[PDB]
C-alpha cells in the first residue's frame, strides 16, 4: 500500500504464529524485535543504534508476514525500544521510498 | 550494522 | 523520485549553507543531525532507540532542502554518526512508504 509519514508507519505483523505491531524503518539495515522466544539456533550478534551498541540473538531464515507480504529472512531479538522492520526485510517485499 |  | 532499499538510503540535504549526506528515516520521528554550529536558539533535549539515549540541542524552523525539495522545521543536533531526516521533514518533502 502507500503510507504516509504523519504518523509513525506501525504495521501488524506475523513471526512465530505470533501477531505484533513493527515499525517500517528505512533508517534499520536489519529487522530487531523485542525479547521473544523465536524457534532455531541463534547466534549472538551485536548491533548499533542511536545510543550504541547492544547485543542480539540473530535467528535466520525466519518467515514473517508484514502486511500479508511474506518475507523469510534474518530477525535479531533484543532490547530495542520497538520493534522495527529494516531494509532487509522491506527489500523483500518491494518496499520503495517515493517523493 | 546499523539501525537507527 | 522513487529510492529502493538495497542500501542504506543516503540523499544529498543543505541544511545552514552546507550540504551533507543524509539517511532518510521513516523510523525517525524527528530529525538529527551531526554537530554542527548553527546560529539560533536551542534547547536540551534526550533522544533514545537501540542503545540508549542521546543528549541534543533542538533548534526549530531550520530550512533545509532535501533532494531540491524544501521543508523547514524542528532539527536536533548531537553526536550521532549520520544524518537524519527523520519524520518530521519527510512529511514536507511528500515521501511515502510504497508496496
Amino acid at each position: 500500500p502507500q503510507i504516509t509519514l504523519w504518523k509513525r508507519p506501525l504495521v501488524t505483523i506475523r513471526i512465530g504464529g505470533q501477531l505484533k505491531e513493527a515499525l517500517l524503518d528505512t533508517g534499520a539495515d536489519d529487522t530487531v524485535l523485542e525479547e521473544m522466544n523465536l524457534p532455531g539456533k541463534w547466534k549472538p550478534k551485536m548491533i548499533g543504534g542511536i545510543g550504541g551498541f547492544i547485543k542480539v540473538r540473530q535467528y535466520d531464515q525466519i518467515p514473517v508476514e508484514i502486511c500479508g507480504h511474506k518475507a523469510i529472512g534474518t530477525v535479531l531479538v533484543g532490547p530495542t525500544p520497538v520493534n522495527i522492520i529494516g531494509r532487509n526485510l522491506l527489500t523483500q517485499i518491494g518496499c520503495t521510498l517515493n517523493f | 550494522s546499523l539501525n537507527f
